[PDB]
């Protein structure tokens, strides 16, 4: 069927907005798909128009070829615009359209277009007749019935066609013969409707207006009845709305659901949407499961949840009120399809898998809220526990699958992120991806072996570094400093704080009606890059402050006091023990706070491709001395560090111009200040410890000023940099905190304590125990610079540790704890069943325990390839991908050639209503579609087939030249090996990423993975079969999508109250977990064959099941646009994994503290910490720290929104879900 | 309900006057409601799957299931359109009985799938 | 429908709170497809950058339209009128052709789509060309040609480009040499093609060349001159933009507008333009101007800042020896 | 065409990143050097409504007492065609 | 200036190299502001900027083209009732 | 509704004082509405297009049609102009219907175009 123009037809749709269909068959008609059709005639075209269209309305302001020639973008654009024309001018006839198309107008074509209005068919022509006839299928036509009235359909019974219409008289020949298939059916056409208000970006006055006048933003999101003329309308209806629903809230849904969500049997399949509830309301103390029930808190601990952000116990609330509903409704979906199997098979149990955590949930839930006597709690009598992943100790249960209980009594089920069951299985069972991470050793480890074993130096060094627990030496003036392990500790613990605090400072940010209200206007991940980006402008140039809203004023002012306390802290390490430490900071006398200079790998790419070495070099150079001689301050400072470093009273500008050229030689010519993550992931030898990046990146000038290049653009520094302070924030910690430690704890450097170590392994390269010493140290020194890897583990095993103390010590953050992991594990084990039931990939092939065939083994090692190649070489800053995926439409290339005023890419792109609408899940499957084209695209380049993507359309959708193409596949051939199986390697890693052809393959893969898989409107089954595994996976997802918007309660919700937003919030949740399960799958068979073969089917009967898929959906499934990971706001210090006198001792500590934290009660929302307060901060993590961290980490696997856990929940009911079996 | 949740498009209108008219005369809610749920049954046919929760498929107004100018004829289009919807089940095995919808457009009857694969137009 | 309706505003009382608020001309009818979603994130709205806007458009629409209206009518009048004395006599409207396309372009402006005043532009060979712009001439209409999309310009319609060909082929004494002599994409092509060192030197500073055969791949990591000059009229016309907002403002204060004419318009301009001055020069006086005349002070003052920091660093562009043309730091 | 957009592609000027500002740019020497030398739409826009604010008065009221003016005077009419 | 003229003397010769030093001088007039626009260059201007909003921006297109021809309907009212 | 909608705008006031004025004497808008609906309908005579949809090509008041003095002459006026119109679309086949259209001023009727190509005057 694809002819090699199917991208240029489906851009030429979403442009000029017009039935893909159409034109498509248009093409069919016209010209049969030939760019140029020798016609008697004359016409020579793709469209087949020489006529007066052609020079007509397009062209005419640029060099046409025209009558002779068309380039094949523009004739489809322009004959795409001409039919959006007509097909808008006669309201919305597609067939009235076509006929003005096909018979011109004027001349023959008014009084045909007249008779075709009259009904009339008689007097239209024979060849316009038969024109519309064929397009009768595609087009949508109010006289279609009429022409018709004026065959390859699937046979209703018997025989095919003749045996329906020459005979059965009998109703189903009859409904056979009024059949008519459509085929025409357009999502966003009929089933989401783009309305005024969606897909309506706003100007600066209306975000002004919108901000001020509206209470809740999220209200201007809901349509509900007809449209409001003006935003004035809009802003009177919004108010009105939130303050009813407030004012509802008292007797809403929360309080009715206060008491006995499941105790009471409430069913929430049988809902209204849910639009107002917030679950403000909604405290869950049912009576009954209330015993003993005291009303003073045993300590001052317990009592309350211990979160330490403001809003907390509320957005805590609605989690716990949308998980309340979704579990109970996926307990009723389970009863309800157990039922209906048992119609097949009577003799068949089932389990429900739901409505024993339901219930649980529910009582811990009553006793927390009633703070007594929690009933969920097994009885632990004549149980033996044993078994321990982490020192906590649990029982399996017979009567549930997985779901330990713990020592309390208190049961954590199977897909419990936390349990210790399951932690342990899916560390024992992980496909590839199990690595070396922080294994080797932690840091009470190396104390024990090498501060104690007689030597002088190796002592000196781990005194230095390491603090003793518990040793016989017991030390009374072994050192009165702090040591690198506890300023390590120290700073892990100041900056996950910050993180929290920036975490919640940036969701208020990124909630704000220019990113939440109107049609989208970029992707979350992109949201968060341009409210960092603002942030670290406003700091870079105070200018700037007055226009950040008062959410970005403060996400600004955390990350400013962020960066200089650690600027503090690296000037004056000496603020810890150490007298003789002296200013790691690289540049001093520039007094102004640092955000740290990365600089985009792929920026330096796009500014090499053109201007390659030299050109980049001497332009950065140049900016930086645009800078220098605009501003005073930068040429005091400049002239300062030359005249102290050439020793010369008078600096020359020669001597400034070669110095800032040094150091753009650095960016240019050298990727040691760009991203450069897969450099630092090895380890070995030392190496890179010293020089740590992001110091050396400093320099005197400002990046600020622009520079016009000599092809007249212009170029500043600042666009070569990397903001987003979610990669880039917690790499900058990491380094400057080792290199903090090892200044504080010795009076040496970096590169001098790596010196003394390296001497000390070759003076002790004889002795075995004192090699296993110096290794120790070395291993020490690798996790406090950072190099270590703690893995993306640590986050649950970390979360069972704190949770275990919380249930020893704080009983109300223990409880709710529980329940936001149990809400969180009761989410994604939902969406594993209705994933396994819906998408068929993976219940046939992936989720299934039988091993894959041959071929299929082929197309899963070339798709977890394709996700690892797309993982090296995908740009990071997120305006790079959008600007690369926008700029290539034919507005902007047309615009930027030949129009006279300015305009910009994000105001000329076409967008897919994808992106428009429902917008994240979009960029997730536009990921998983992008990393399956570069594994099918690698995989056919190695065997040697040529892709259906090799054609000049699909290269001409993107900007692939015919010569782009053959250096893709030299690429490939060059640094891709074939494995002996269908195994696929990179040769050299880092140099295959070095390519500028990895670019040009990046770019290809990303815009074939768009106008072929997710532009379309259309998901049939003919589409997945073009695809590899990944390829046809996310297709099998995009039909998911699209059968749930389809359904009847999505329907319904989307007709009441329009709110794209909603629905996209749960679509894009459901396409993160499943993705996350999905890949894992493919992984999971991979590493099955990667053993012998009698291991396979144990193995891949252990590693798939819905707990262990489960609980990799959990453990993945990053959220695109979160501000920081979830690694940073809660993970454990990387080094710290895991009688009475000492008891006296630490009591005598804390009697004295006289500290201002303990002094002064805590800020609401920021604690905006410096140095003294990092210094004087403890090394151990609080609790109100973890419960935060918690809450914070969980908010983006459990949403905060009610509506959108029952909008999941519907979903699932409309897909349908697994039940287990048997038992 | 399935006739308001789903009410097809000239019936909005005509149920909207219904109830404007019976919420004026009244003030009651209720007997508005009962009216324009009244007036939307009589004037629509509920296609129902044929299973424990199938149920609405589709609300489809009687005048367009209407075969010759007998108002009562609307059941044998009413045959035709199950007939329809049973056929498209059972050709498609894939297709369950919750895939399919039942909507009407300005003139015609549509019969598809929860995808878009699979549309039967039905017009008058 | 002002004039679908066939409103008559002569017959209007005086119309004097009407300020032209809740004007959004959607005529019914007129309207045929009708998309709620723009095409691009431009289009939607109009683009303008004023606070108020969106309002003054439609203050001044709204105005337009009734004296469209009321001179249709005007019109229709006294053709009858005349008919009476001379029942062989047409005339012509010469205001409701206008006014019908400036309602069915309001219209699909309001309704976003399907503009029904387009002509259809079949069997049109358009050909004449003022500044790159094609048209065809309306026999049906005097002047009033029509563009390329079928958006036709009536004659007196400032820009269409019949009339700006005829007034420029015949302009009274008053036609002038102006800047008909060259333009820099001449300049580049005439001048750094030159093969001199010289030459080619100072037209490689002063002017870019938009397409040639050399192609320097360093020519100049400069701004160039030509750049630098189209640049600055660019910041300082939308600075002027800026100051022509707020003195438009400044002048709309009760002091020049309500009372009895304390100063003519042009006055008043040079007052405000005055107060601001002095303000700069002593700060002392900013104390005493009202909000408005602040914000008229602080535009000034800014662009007048911003003038002086490029005088004295010239070398904010690509040049590094470039040195304070300011004449006094 | 792909060198302007590899161009386009990596601005990060302030003007890019911020939202415009409501009534007053009141640029700075660095928001004139980053400035594209092109005219933008938005500028060529606003330049026009402010230009005809002079020649299309913004009150109905004096279009309509222009209007009447005009009514006791007359018009000419043109003639024939 | 100095430069250009000293370009001028030497190249007083050749009438190729006349005409490049006079568009080389008429480039410092127009960019020092000699020049001279006139006023024709105000609705010129807008009719190149309309044509390309015609082509990008649909709604600022039909917003100028209705202004413009307000403001032609004003002036040709009042030509005709002053005449 | 095609009366109420376009309107000949030499009746509004007349219709706004018999929606008063029945408003008042009955407080019902709805009686109201029918009233002063019906009251322009008596009045005026719409023109609808030669299409199967067929729109309101214009509303004129039923006095300003008529031929002689009596007042059912209105049809005869009527059956002029739609001659006018077929004949101003046959001359005309650029014109597509829904560009032409018809209103009255204070004495005359203009059909016209959404354009200026074409403007013919009816008066009575």
């Amino acid at each position: 069927v694809p002819s090699d123009y199917d991208g240029l037809f489906q851009k030429a749709a979403d442009a000029n907005g017009v039935s893909y269909d159409l034109l498509r068959k248009v093409a069919w008609t016209e010209s049969r798909f030939v760019p140029t059709a020798k016609s008697k005639t004359g016409p020579l075209g793709m469209m087949q128009f020489t006529k007066a269209t052609a020079k007509a309305l397009g062209l005419r302001v640029t060099d046409g070829p025209d009558d002779d020639r068309l380039n094949p973008e523009l004739a489809i654009n322009a004959a795409a615009k001409q039919l959006a024309g007509l097909v808008g001018k006669f309201d919305g006839d597609e067939l009235k359209a076509a006929l003005a198309y096909n018979q011109g107008e004027g001349r023959l074509g008014n009084p045909q277009l007249e008779a075709y209005s009259k009904g009339d068919f008689a007097s239209i022509s024979e060849e316009g007749r038969n024109y519309m006839r064929n397009l009768l299928d595609v087009a949508k036509s109010p006289m279609a019935g009429q022409l018709e009235t004026f065959n390859s359909r699937s046979t209703f019974f018997g025989f095919k066609n003749a045996a329906e219409a020459e005979l059965s008289n009998s109703v189903a020949g009859m409904a056979f013969r009024a059949g008519r298939l459509d085929n025409g059916f357009d999502v966003f056409k009929d089933t989401i409707t783009p309305t005024r208000w969606n897909s309506h970006i706003w100007t600066p006055e209306e975000l002004e207006k919108i901000r001020t006048e509206v209470k809740n933003p999220a209200y201007i999101n809901v349509v509900t009845g007809g449209s409001p003329e003006n935003l004035d309308d809009l802003i009177k209806l919004a108010n009105e709305n939130f303050e009813n629903d407030s004012r509802a809230a008292e007797a809403g849904l929360g309080a009715k659901l206060s008491a006995g969500i499941i105790g009471a049997g409430v069913d929430p399949l049988s809902y209204v949407p849910m639009v107002g509830v917030t679950g403000k309301g909604f405290k869950l103390i049912n009576k009954a499961l209330v015993v003993g029930a005291e009303s003073a808190a045993l300590n001052v601990a317990s009592e309350g949840l211990r979160t330490s952000v403001a809003g907390g116990d509320a957005d805590y609330a609605g989690a716990a009120l949308g998980g309340f509903v979704f579990g109970a409704g996926m307990s009723a979906i389970s009863d309800a399809v157990a039922a209906g199997l048992k119609r097949s098979k009577p003799e068949a149990e089932f389990d429900n898998e739901f409505i024993g955590p339901m219930m649980r949930l529910e009582a811990r839930e009553t006793a927390r809220n009633a703070n007594s006597a929690d009933l969920s709690r097994m009885n632990t009598e004549n149980m033996k526990f044993e078994g321990e992943h982490n020192g906590v100790p649990y029982e399996d249960l017979p009567t549930e699958r997985g779901a330990v209980v713990l020592h309390d009594g208190s049961v954590l089920s199977a897909s419990n992120p936390i349990n210790p069951k399951t932690l342990k299985e899916f560390s024992e069972v992980d496909p590839e991806k199990a690595a070396r991470g922080i294994k080797l050793a932690g840091f009470t480890e190396i104390g024990l072996k090498t501060l104690g074993s007689d030597d002088a130096d190796i002592r000196r060094v781990a005194i230095d570094l390491v603090r003793s627990p518990t040793g016989m030496q017991s030390g009374a003036s072994g050192k009165f400093g702090a040591t690198a392990s506890d300023i390590h500790e120290r700073l892990h613990g100041t900056d996950q704080r910050t993180y929290n605090d920036l975490y919640k400072a940036m969701s208020d940010a990124m909630k704000d009606p220019e990113f939440s209200t109107g049609g989208a206007k970029m992707s979350r991940e992109e949201t968060r890059y341009t409210i960092y980006r603002r942030a670290a402008l406003a700091i870079e140039r105070p200018e700037l402050q007055k226009a950040l809203t008062p959410s970005e004023r403060i996400v600004m002012d955390i990350i400013k006091r962020h960066f200089d306390t650690k600027r503090e802290l690296m000037e004056n390490p000496a603020i810890f023990g150490n007298t003789k430490a002296v200013s790691i900071f690289p540049e001093s006398r520039h007094k102004g706070t640092y955000v740290p200079h990365v600089y985009d790998r792929h920026a330096k790419a796009l500014m090499i491709q053109r201007y390659g070495a030299e050109g980049l070099q001497e332009g950065i150079a140049r900016s930086w001395m645009n800078s220098y001689v605009s501003r005073p301050e930068v040429k005091a400072r400049v002239d300062e560090m030359l005249k102290e470093l050439h020793g010369v009273k008078e600096v020359t500008p020669e001597m400034v111009e070669k110095y800032a050229m040094d150091k753009a030689y650095g960016i240019s010519h050298s990727d040691q200040f760009t991203n450069s993550s897969i450099i630092e992931e090895n380890i070995e030898g030392l190496v890179g410890i010293e020089n740590n990046s992001f110091l050396e990146a400093r320099n005197l000038f400002d990046s600020d000023l622009s520079i016009t290049m000599p092809d007249g653009q212009q170029f500043s520094v600042n666009d070569l940099r990397d903001f987003d302070m979610f990669r880039i924030m917690p790499a900058y910690d990491r380094r400057v905190n080792g290199d903090i430690a090892i200044m504080g704890s010795t009076g040496k450097t970096t590169k001098e304590l790596k010196d003394e170590i390296l001497a000390l392994k070759a003076k002790a390269e004889g002795d075995g125990k004192k090699t296993g010493e110096v290794h120790a140290l070395m291993d020490t020194v690798k996790i406090l610079t950072g190099r270590a890897r703690r893995n993306q583990d640590t986050v649950w095993e970390t979360s069972l540790r704190a949770i275990n103390d919380l249930g020893f010590f704080a009983k109300n953050a223990y409880m709710g704890a529980q329940n936001i992991t149990e809400i969180a594990g009761m989410i994604v084990t939902g969406n594993v069943r209705a994933l396994g039931h819906g998408i068929p990939i993976l219940r046939d092939t992936l989720y299934k325990s039988k091993p894959v065939s041959a071929k299929e083994l082929k197309e899963l090692h070339a798709s977890l390839f394709g996700k690892e190649v797309d993982q090296l070489i995908r740009p990071k800053r997120a305006d790079i991908v959008q600007r690369l995926r926008e700029a290539t439409d034919t507005g902007p290339a047309v615009a930027n050639i030949v129009g006279t005023l300015k305009y910009s890419t994000q105001e000329l792109a076409a967008r897919s209503p994808w992106t428009k609408l429902l917008n994240g899940t979009t960029n997730y499957l536009l990921d998983a579609a992008r990393q399956g084209m570069l594994g099918d695209v690698i995989s056919a380049t190695l065997t040697g087939k040529t892709t259906r993507w090799e054609k000049e359309g699909f290269l001409r959708g993107a900007s692939v030249t015919p010569e782009q193409m053959a250096g893709i596949k030299s690429l490939i051939k060059e640094h891709m090996v074939r494995g002996e199986d269908g195994k696929f390697t990179v040769k050299d890693k880092q140099a295959f990423s070095m390519d500028p052809r990895a670019m040009d393959l990046w770019r290809l893969a990303d815009k074939v993975a768009d106008e072929a898989m997710l532009r379309p409107h259309k998901v049939s089954l003919q589409d997945s079969h073009a695809f590899g595994a990944l390829g046809k996976m996310v297709m099998q997802f995009k039909s998911f999508t699209i059968k749930s918007l389809n359904s009847k309660f999505l329907r319904t919700f989307y007709d009441g109250y329009k709110n794209n937003r909603a629905i996209d919030a749960a679509l894009s949740i459901i396409t993160s977990m499943g993705l996350a399960g999905g890949f894992y799958a493919m992984a999971a068979h991979v590493k099955a064959y990667a053993l012998p073969k009698e291991k396979r089917k144990e193995y891949l009967e252990r590693a798939l099941d819905p707990t262990m898929i489960a609980h990799a959906a959990l453990s993945r499934s990053s959220q695109l646009g979160a501000p920081l990971a979830m690694v940073d706001l809660v993970g454990g210090v990387l080094g710290f994994e895991s009688t009475s006198r000492e008891v006296m001792g630490a009591m005598g500590s804390n009697l004295l503290e006289q500290m201002p934290s303990a002094g002064f009660v805590a800020n609401v929302g920021a604690t905006l910490m410096n140095a003294a307060g990092v210094v004087n901060s403890p090394n151990k993590a609080t609790e109100q720290d973890f419960m935060t961290g918690l809450m914070n980490s969980t908010k983006e696997l459990v949403p905060n929104d009610p509506l959108t856990q029952q909008l999941v929940l519907k979903i699932y009911e409309a897909n349908g879900v697994n039940l287990r079996e048997r038992r | 309900a399935p006739e308001i949740a789903r009410m097809p498009a000239s019936l909005r209108e005509s149920a909207r006057k219904i109830y404007d008219s019976v919420k004026y005369r009244s003030g009651n809610e209720s007997m508005a409601m009962e009216q324009m749920t009244k007036f939307l049954k009589e004037s629509t046919y509920t296609f129902t799957g044929d299973d424990v929760d199938g149920d609405t498929v589709g609300v489809i107004p009687k005048n367009m299931m209407q075969v010759n100018s007998d108002p009562k004829s609307w059941e044998q289009g009413r045959d035709i359109l199950e007939e329809a919807r049973k056929g498209i089940i059972a050709s498609n095995p894939w297709i369950t009985n919750k895939q399919l919808t039942m909507y009407s457009q300005g003139d015609s009857i549509y019969l598809m799938d929860t995808t878009g694969q699979v549309r039967v137009r039905y017009d008058k």
